[PDB]
């Protein structure tokens, strides 16, 4: 339990022509497990 | 009391049909068909009609059969419009008749054969999944509407459960102006080994020009060919690449008698199947000019009784554009002697074809393999898709049958699964090579008989210079 | 013939309603060029005369509170205002193949 | 250098006019008149076609007045065709109708002048009725083309031209929310339509309908009221006016053309000689890169379809039935002539679409712990249920599931349900100041995007195929929404995350 | 059922769970305590809560894959800022925890 | 314009021949029908000609049973009756052709048979 609950993220410009096809890329990385591949590499324990 | 003047326009012999099975076979003899056979030579429309109403002052036909030998899709409109205002069903044979533009004519009632270019499109992507190649370029033109077409051949390959992607934008109207700077701009861009094809045939030469001085004909890519590019069977241009491939109907088992017969076999039998109303057959008139005047009560659904038929147990269905829903079609190769080599056929979303070995003209190699599990496991081709369509390669099954004939097409649609599909897949990633890969089906690993070959080592040491 | 059925088969209503006559049939009847329903009324000792030729196309000779309409089993008849004239048996014929078979029928009185 | 032209009219003061044309034009270069007539009789047409166009050098045709044999005749051999009193869109098909012309654009050029309405104010709610026609199918592909490129226009309604009771229709219609809509259709289903959507009140203040011209009619008025702004192209459309236009513009042409390499000769009439046309489309094709800034009428610019360029238009009030400009589009610029415009609730401003929402649909799932159905008691009233503070829960009354069982005749079962999503939306609708619906799926589906085992569709089920149809305002459910729940819906931002 | 149709290497266990998937979740919730089930797959919301109310099931393994809890609405619903705010409003001010004990 | 005769109280399967009474109108050219209308109000087609007599149909109940005869020069409709029941009871307005006109049109004040 951690008493907040926030995101990590991206800040992008407000109302230009932008990026929902990296929004759709990034839900896809989501749904590939690309992020558990990313905890894979980095988010590695010891006194787990 | 069925009329059905016959019509010949051009050379051919009056012999091909005789009646001579009309009389015959079994036609529920009270209805009484009439003919009235004749020949002609030219294509002038002001003697097509003093024909029309010539042969109409013989007033018992009222709905003829026509073979004009041009290509004409002009008169084919121009003949809808005669069903339109002069009102009657009629069937069209051969020639100008065969060639179909299939536009809105709400008051012609006269339908034809044919296939239709949506069934083109089925066709042209069911021989794709056959070999399990992917489309990803179409060249389109400027001739109607090919938007709508490309439009339904997108949702079905948006929902074909693969992706075959398209490349960017495809309608280069090169005819306005020069086009060589935009040609060439989107023919950098081009990533296919396989071109489809629009419906234009002068441009079909230029664009064939265009892409010999870009560098695209050689052997890179393949083109399947529709009608209307092929136009007349015997022509083939100078800048024709080498091995194309033709879509059309089957006219060497069209460009013949006993179809005609088919049609008269409808139209007789057709007039029970008003007759199953008991509807009363409707007066024929000596006519163009009474018939449009009296009313237009006749313009009620006649056909609706003729489009559902089923003759000999071919379904002759009639589609709503005026053409059938079950054509017979080919496949032909335009090969690099200017020659049309048939390839196969379509019939009832199966592709009849000769060989599934496509002929081609270093990178092919020769393979055999036995199955080993977990080295080779098993076989079972998904038939969600007809084809397997997960993640592994198809390891060719070799057929086998009665050892009275050879019965050999060497292939049962199988995959495999296993590590050395992945060896496979990563020396094919690697080095860049083509295959023949086997399946041994003559013993296992093998034993060495008096020396003599044994297995798979026996396939191999059998000179098929096979890899195993 | 594709077989009907007509409902309600008798209605008194009162003036000035829109009276609604349903008619359902087995399958699906024409195409989109025309329609069957070939609608009558008369009164014992009348004949009865055409009201509707396809399933809205309107026989000439008929007033222009008498309005039907439908499709595929689905048909109806709306008089949009009720008088007293219009005490009379209602019958639609038609013909998939065979020109006399009916729904029900309904014969429409007035509610007093 | 003699050049034979044909024409088809109905007045022989307008043969006149096609003699003195001749004469004017032959002021470069020489020109020769033939036979103008007019039949109602379609084998005497094509027969008057190849038996009167046996010269050798007929290179155009003017046709007055429907469709016509001499669109297949003449459509051949292939020569231009200068039709001026029907305006079918079927003629704009250049499939087959390719070698025609024609002064002003047939019906579906509207489409553009309503884009321009719509920049007149600049504004974007907007509802659509399209007939069930396939040259008002063009029309709409047409006018699809024009939003490509902003405007709102909620969906386009589908009308069959031959049917009555539209209300069907004008329900929905009032469930929609743009105030602003134009019909699309001829007088005689605006008849229906009218009278219907003005008995079922769809006239909002008097204010809602917009007019195009082809409904446009004598008793076009004795329908739909007065405020409600029509067009028209040209009033007073003097043909002698289109045959100087058109006279200058082909003697442009033939000055044009006959300083040019080899012609082929047009064949002499339905014999012998189908075999020459290419002629026809050479000069053809030549010709559509003529213009004509001169004009009695005014300047005259080609499309593709060689129509009349930059028209303009008489934007109408309705001054007590009446048809007074208020307006024109001057070929690029709408040039106002304003008045007050009356639309007769009084909304003489630019009101700039509508302000409607404030009811928000919401068509939810049970689902434990975030909902906790529970049905109410005999007379509705929740069993009223208290927290471990003893402070009362609130239970919304849940309506939506017809369907317990389903299979057999249940009912709309009116229960209350509650969790964190109740007194969060309970809160929101504090927040928001929004009123309250509560919907739920009878069957109890998410409902996902399985393929339609017909040709070629991937369609949401339950709850997504229903906001998918529009049946949900909002979706409260546990959701781990995908790329092809999102590629389809908008959403705000999830709240809570699991494993 | 998407997620796993969108999987290519779990086709081991795709005719084992087509041949016994249910239409709803308190069929499997009966199943797995009559033991006509043996796995349940499900967001740890559901399934660690309901097992805290009824002491017959327990959940096994950590965390499979990172999921949300999302909302749906129609396309234009330009109050969704605010919505997203009172979103983080609730997270501010401690109404989610208020929530979470209750 | 149309009139029925030769109908009324008759009896078992022996004869009985209607006649239709015409005029105002070009007879030889329109379609014919029989047209049982019975006390129980349900109607029953039993028999169609032509203007010629060269089509004819009888449904089941009608074929052995009942006869057309149609004259033009005449223009009289015959319906020659034979093997009659008491269910035959019933009414008779004819119509004629409604332009291919499955339906028919053109109805009359007619006749009752009463099979007793």
């Amino acid at each position: 339990k951690v008493f907040a609950s926030t995101g990590y993220g991206i800040a992008i410009q407000k109302d230009s022509g932008w990026k929902r096809q990296v929004d759709l890329a990034i839900l896809q990385l989501f749904g590939d497990g690309e992020m558990e591949e990313l905890e894979a590499l980095w988010l590695t324990g010891i006194c787990h | 009391s069925i009329g059905i003047a016959v019509i010949l326009v051009g050379t051919s012999d009056e012999v091909a049909i005789k009646d001579a099975h009309e009389k015959d076979d079994f036609h529920h003899l009270s209805v009484v068909p009439r003919v009235e056979l004749v020949a002609m030579n030219e294509t002038d429309p002001k003697s097509i009609i003093t024909r029309i109403c010539d042969l109409m002052s013989d007033r018992k036909i009222q709905g003829v059969v026509f073979a004009d030998d041009t290509d004409q899709e002009a008169i084919a409109q121009i003949l809808d419009f005669i069903s339109a205002q002069t009102l009657t069903p009629i069937l069209g044979i051969h020639g100008g008749s065969s060639m179909i533009m299939a536009d809105k004519d709400e008051s012609s009632m006269f339908f034809q054969f044919g296939p239709s270019i949506e069934q083109q499109a089925s066709v042209m992507l069911n021989i794709m999944e056959e070999y399990d190649w992917y489309i990803f370029s179409i060249v389109t033109t400027y001739f109607p509407g090919y938007q709508d077409f490309v439009n339904k051949i997108r949702s079905t390959i948006e929902n074909s459960f693969v992706g075959w992607e398209l490349e960017e934008v495809l309608l280069l109207d090169m005819s306005l102006d020069d086009g060589d700077s935009k040609i060439q701009n989107q023919l950098k861009k081009l990533q296919s080994p396989i071109i489809l094809l629009y419906c234009t045939k002068e441009e079909a030469t230029y664009i064939f020009e265009v892409a010999n001085s870009v560098g695209l004909t050689g052997y890179g890519y393949t083109w399947i060919v529709p009608s209307l590019v092929a136009g007349d069977t015997d022509t083939v241009p100078s800048e024709f690449p080498t091995g194309l491939i033709s879509v059309s109907y089957d006219e060497w088992d069209y460009g013949l008698p006993a179809r005609v017969r088919d049609g008269i076999a409808i139209i007789t039998t057709a007039a029970s199947d008003m007759l199953s109303e008991h509807s009363f057959i409707p007066e024929p008139k000596s006519s163009c000019y009474n018939t449009h005047e009296k009313r237009i009560y006749q313009s009620n659904m006649l056909n609706r009784y003729l489009i559902n038929v089923t003759f000999e147990g071919r379904d002759l269905s009639f589609s709503e554009d005026g053409y059938q829903m079950h054509p017979k079609l080919v496949i032909i190769l335009l090969n690099k002697e200017r020659k049309w080599e048939r390839v196969g056929k379509w019939k009832d979303k199966s592709l009849q074809m000769k060989y599934y070995v496509w002929p081609r003209m270093d990178d092919h190699l020769s393979i055999v393999t036995l199955e080993e599990a977990p080295f080779v496991i098993v076989e079972s081709v998904d038939p969600l898709s007809g084809t397997c369509m997960r993640n592994t390669v198809p390891c060719q099954k070799r057929i086998i049958s009665e050892n009275k004939t050879d019965e050999e097409p060497g292939y049962i649609k199988k995959c495999c699964k296993g590590f050395c599909i992945d060896i496979l897949k990563k020396i094919s990633k690697s080095v860049k090579f083509t295959y023949d890969l086997y399946l041994v089906t003559n013993g296992k690993h093998g034993k060495k008989i008096n020396g003599t070959w044994n297995g798979m080592i026996g396939e191999v040491v059998m000179k098929r210079a096979y890899m195993a | 013939d594709i077989q009907l059925t007509q409902s309600p088969a008798s209605l008194a209503v009162s003036l000035g309603q829109r009276a609604t006559i349903s008619c359902r049939a087995s399958q699906s009847v024409s195409t989109s060029r025309y329609s069957y329903m070939h609608w009558y009324q008369h009164k014992p000792g009348q004949p009865p005369k055409l009201l509707i030729k396809y399933a809205s196309n309107l026989e000439s000779g008929v007033p222009a509170r008498f309005s039907g309409s439908g499709s595929g089993t689905d048909f109806t008849l709306n008089i949009h205002p009720v008088e007293e004239e219009d005490t009379a048996t209602y019958y639609c014929q038609h013909s998939w193949e065979n020109p006399y078979t009916f729904g029900g029928g309904t014969k429409l009185e007035i509610k007093r | 250098k003699i050049v034979n032209i044909g024409a088809v009219l109905s007045t022989r003061k307008h043969e006149q006019m096609f003699r003195e044309a001749v004469n004017q034009a032959n002021k470069r270069i020489q020109l020769q008149a033939t036979s103008v007539t007019h039949k109602p009789n379609a084998i005497q047409m094509a027969l008057s076609v190849c038996e009167d166009l046996i010269s050798s050098q007929v290179y155009a045709i003017l046709v007055s007045h429907t469709p016509t044999p001499v669109s297949y005749t003449a459509g051949f051999y292939r020569i231009p065709v200068l039709g001026l009193t029907t305006r079918m869109s079927i003629y704009s098909d250049k499939s087959i109708h390719l070698s025609f012309l024609r002064t002003v654009p047939p019906y579906s050029h509207q489409s553009s002048v309503w884009f321009e309405m719509m920049r007149v104010y600049n504004w974007n709610h907007i509802i659509l009725l399209v007939s069930d026609d396939h040259e008002g199918r063009a029309a709409q592909k047409r006018l699809e083309t024009l939003l490509e490129e902003g405007p709102k226009a909620e969906k386009v309604l589908q009308f069959d031209p031959g049917t009555k009771n539209v209300t069907a229709l004008l329900m929905e219609a009032r469930e929609l929310e743009a105030r602003v809509i134009i019909l699309s259709a001829s007088e005689d289903d605006a008849a229906t339509v009218y009278r219907a959507a003005a008995m079922l009140d769809m006239t909002g203040s008097g204010y809602v309908w917009l007019v195009g011209e082809r409904e446009i009619s004598g008793n076009a008025l004795r329908y739909a009221p007065d405020g409600i702004i029509g067009l028209q192209l040209i009033n007073g459309k003097n043909e002698s006016a289109h045959i100087s236009d058109a006279v200058g513009v082909v003697a442009q042409a033939v000055h044009e053309l006959l300083e040019k390499e080899n012609i082929t000769d047009p064949p002499r009439g339905c014999v012998g000689n189908t075999n020459i046309w290419k002629t026809g489309p050479l000069f053809k094709r030549v010709l559509m890169s003529s213009k004509y800034a001169d004009g009695v009428t005014g300047r005259v610019e080609f499309n593709e379809d060689g129509d009349r360029k930059f028209a303009q238009y008489s934007i109408m009030n309705l001054q007590n039935r009446k048809l007074v400009q208020v307006g024109i589009y001057n070929g690029t610029h709408v040039i106002p002539n304003d008045r007050k415009i009356i639309w007769p609730g009084g909304e003489t401003e630019k009101p700039r679409g509508y302000q409607m929402s404030t009811r928000l649909k919401i068509v939810t799932i049970h689902q434990e712990p975030f909902v906790y159905v529970k049905p109410t008691m005999s007379d509705g009233t929740c069993k009223e249920e208290f927290t471990v503070n003893g402070d009362p829960v609130k239970k919304v009354i849940c309506t939506g599931p017809n369907d317990t069982s389903p299979g057999s005749p249940r009912h709309t079962v009116p229960q209350c349900c509650y969790g964190f999503c109740i007194d969060l939306l309970i809160k929101l609708a504090r927040t928001m100041q929004f009123t309250y619906e509560v919907h739920l799926v009878a069957d109890g589906k998410f409902g996902t995007q399985e393929r339609v085992q017909n040709s070629n569709k991937k369609e949401w089920n339950g709850m997504m195929g229903e906001l998918l149809s529009g049946q949900a305002d909002m979706i409260v459910a546990p959701l781990t929404i995908n790329n092809e729940r999102a590629q389809y819906i908008e959403f705000s931002k999830p709240f809570k995350y699991q494993g | 059922d998407i997620y796993f149709r969108r999987q290519v290497e779990l086709s081991t266990m795709y005719r084992h769970m087509e041949k016994h998937n249910y239409e709803s979740a308190a069929e499997a919730i009966q199943a797995v305590r009559d033991n006509k089930l043996h796995a349940f797959i499900w967001d740890s919301a559901v399934l660690e809560f309901e097992a805290s109310q009824k002491c017959d099931l327990v959940t096994t393994g950590e965390l499979f894959f990172r999921s949300g809890f999302g909302i749906g609405m129609r396309k234009d619903s330009p109050w969704k800022q605010q919505v997203s705010l009172s979103i983080l409003k609730s997270h501010e001010n401690g109404f989610m925890e208020d929530l979470d004990k209750t | 314009k149309l009139q029925e005769s030769g109908g009324g109280s008759v009896k078992l399967g022996g004869s009985l021949k209607l006649s239709c009474v015409v005029s105002g109108f070009t007879f030889s050219t329109y379609y014919m029908s029989w047209v049982r209308q019975t006390p129980e109000k349900r109607l029953e087609l039993v028999a169609v000609i032509n203007s010629n007599g060269g089509n004819t149909y009888y449904p089941d109940n009608v074929k052995g049973r009942f006869t057309i005869s149609r004259d033009n020069a005449e223009n009289t409709l015959y319906l020659q009756m034979s093997s009659l029941k008491s269910e035959d009871t019933a009414l008779y307005y004819c119509a004629r052709r409604d332009y291919d006109g499955f339906a028919m049109d053109y109805w009359g004040q007619g006749t009752s048979v009463t099979v007793s």
